């Protein structure tokens, strides 16, 4: 379950090549939420749909958010 | 928020700006790894 | 004390399926697996996960067996199978508690087969095999669910116009497909200098082309082509394609063990069309970029075939995510309570058997277990399968509308190859070792 977060950062270092801690932070407090939803009786397969459509809400909300050069 | 001194801080004005290709690639990266550990759901060990 | 084993052998084969289920439909739950030298892999893929099981126990070591007999037979729902198979046995538990023998749960279950095929064929849908639109959809359609699902649009109409080897190299990219009538390897010419024969008479080691430093030297001077680095995968197929035959010594080397072409060159692969020798037989040229994408595309299309020949021995379709399975449930309630005998409560606890595939499907979906299957059973009593479990949605909606089908030969042998085997677990008495 940790080298999971190991190829998390070189994904990231190859491409922006910045800010590789805060990713591996960012997941780190999703999972012990999650499994909280998991002890109140929730499946795993209705958070992760969930995730995927608030990360897609993030950048949209992130773009109406943007500054231009 | 004024990392220096500890207090909010207008970043329009102070100049804390950062790319797009971070925050964004960011969450999407620690959104899909935390759905590949929460999508694991055994353990088998030979 | 008999029940010592036969107790024994469900518990082993319930083990299988109660971890195995939780992988079932593409919306599945993965694995984590150790492997003995001590690194680990994450897949979903059920074939992978019994092959590193590495089991002992008999009645478990059958349900490996289980999985492979579907994957030759129908090719899809490898999972699905070893499901049944666990929960018919976690059924007969509760047959044998009440003073049953298990010969006589056998011959009740053939009846069962014997209803269940016919359930699925008031339901299913006949077609046309020469309608390629058919075929293209009937295969398009489930080709959506594999791994490269974007290019299986145009992966799917090459495996229509061939119907069969596969050739793949790294570059390129995968949109890119070419039929060949002929035969095409994997290798080079070298060390020749001709690339390019008119009038090639082919031999497997007068004849121009040879398929096996001084030897390389005085090929040359004949001007003939030498092509060696040959696995035998090869020579079972271009003996059937232009008509060649093996020569094991010089002497045996005549006009007899030769063959024919009207061209074989190298347009690096060896194009050689023009078989003219009685046959079938076709290969298809494919591209790719990276070695994990060209390995994928050779399983979309392997598997692809799979559903060419489902709709050949079976032309008939039928409702995907368990909708059929919900009228194989019902119906079978409906047969037993005309039967007598132990009959009627051994194909009652034959139908409660299959109300766990929607129902897993429902927990991996993330809906409910229950609300998921209670609600399907009045919609195909008073309706049809239309409606069942859509995975791609999480909720109840009408499969056939929703574009996902399968042929009438995936849920039939996933039923015959369970059943059968079930029956051979209740046909063990003890098991014994010898030397």
């Amino acid at each position: 379950a940790a080298k999971v977060l190991c190829e998390l950062a070189d994904l990231q270092d190859k491409e922006v090549g910045d800010g590789t801690t805060s990713v591996v932070i960012i997941a780190a407090e999703l999972l012990k939420n999650a499994d909280e939803l998991v002890k109140q009786k929730i499946h795993p397969t209705s958070v992760i749909s969930g995730y995927r459509l608030a990360c897609k809400e993030a950048v949209r909300y992130i773009n109406e958010n943007l500054i231009v050069n | 928020l004024d990392l220096s001194n500890g207090k909010p801080r207008d970043n329009k004005q102070a100049g804390v700006f950062e790319p797009t290709i971070v925050k964004v690639k960011s969450l999407k990266f620690a959104t899909e790894a935390a759905i590949t550990i929460l999508r694991i759901d055994d353990l088998i060990k030979l | 004390k008999p029940a010592q084993i036969r107790f024994s052998n469900i518990s082993a084969a319930k083990a299988v399926a109660d971890a195995i289920r939780t992988s079932l439909g593409p919306k599945g739950m993965d694995k984590m697996i150790q492997d003995g030298k001590g690194d680990v892999t994450i897949t979903n893929d059920g074939a992978t996960i019994l092959k590193q099981m590495q089991v002992l126990h008999p009645a478990a070591r059958m349900l490996v067996e289980l999985s492979k007999a579907q994957d030759i037979e129908a090719g899809d729902g490898t999972t699905s199978v070893v499901i049944i198979a666990g929960s018919l046995l976690d059924s007969c538990t509760k047959l044998l508690q009440k003073g049953i023998h298990p010969t006589i749960i056998s011959e009740s279950f053939q009846k069962a087969l014997e209803k269940g095929i016919e359930i699925l064929t008031d339901m299913s849908r006949p077609v046309e095999l020469s309608d390629r639109e058919t075929l293209l959809n009937s295969a398009t359609t489930s080709l959506n669910s594999k791994v490269v699902s974007q290019y299986s649009s145009l992966l799917s109409p090459m495996s229509v116009n061939a119907v069969i080897k596969i050739v793949k190299k790294l570059g390129g990219t995968i949109d890119d497909c070419e039929l060949v009538e002929g035969l095409v390897l994997t290798q080079k010419v070298s060390n020749s200098g001709i690339t390019r024969v008119e009038k090639a008479k082919i031999g497997l080691i007068g004849c121009n082309v040879l398929l096996i430093d001084l030897a390389l030297h005085f090929l040359n001077k004949m001007k003939i082509m030498v092509i060696k680095d040959i696995e035998r995968e090869d020579i079972e197929f271009i003996c059937k394609t232009i008509g060649t035959k093996p020569v094991a010594h010089i002497d045996q080397f005549t006009a007899d063990m030769l063959g024919s072409a009207e061209l074989a060159e190298e347009v690096k692969l060896l194009k050689i069309t023009g078989c003219a020798s009685p046959g079938k037989t076709v290969t298809i040229v494919v591209r790719g970029s990276n070695k994990l994408v060209i390995e994928e595309a050779e399983r979309s299309i392997h598997d692809a075939l799979c559903v060419i020949r489902c709709l050949v021995k079976k032309r008939a379709l039928i409702a995907g995510g368990g909708a059929p399975e919900i009228e194989l449930a019902l119906r079978l309630t409906e047969y037993s309570r005309t039967l007598s005998g132990m009959e009627s409560y051994c194909v009652r606890a034959f139908a409660d058997a299959m109300e766990v595939i929607p129902s897993t499907l429902a927990e991996n979906a993330g809906l409910n277990p229950i609300s998921t299957v209670t609600e399907l059973r009045n919609r195909h009593a008073q309706g049809e399968k239309t409606a069942g479990i859509n995975v791609r949605k999480g909720g109840i909606s009408n499969i056939l509308e929703e574009l996902v089908v399968q042929p009438l030969l995936v849920s039939v042998s996933a039923l015959t190859l369970a059943t059968e085997t079930v029956r051979s677990i209740l046909k063990i008495d003890d098991v014994v070792n010898t030397r």
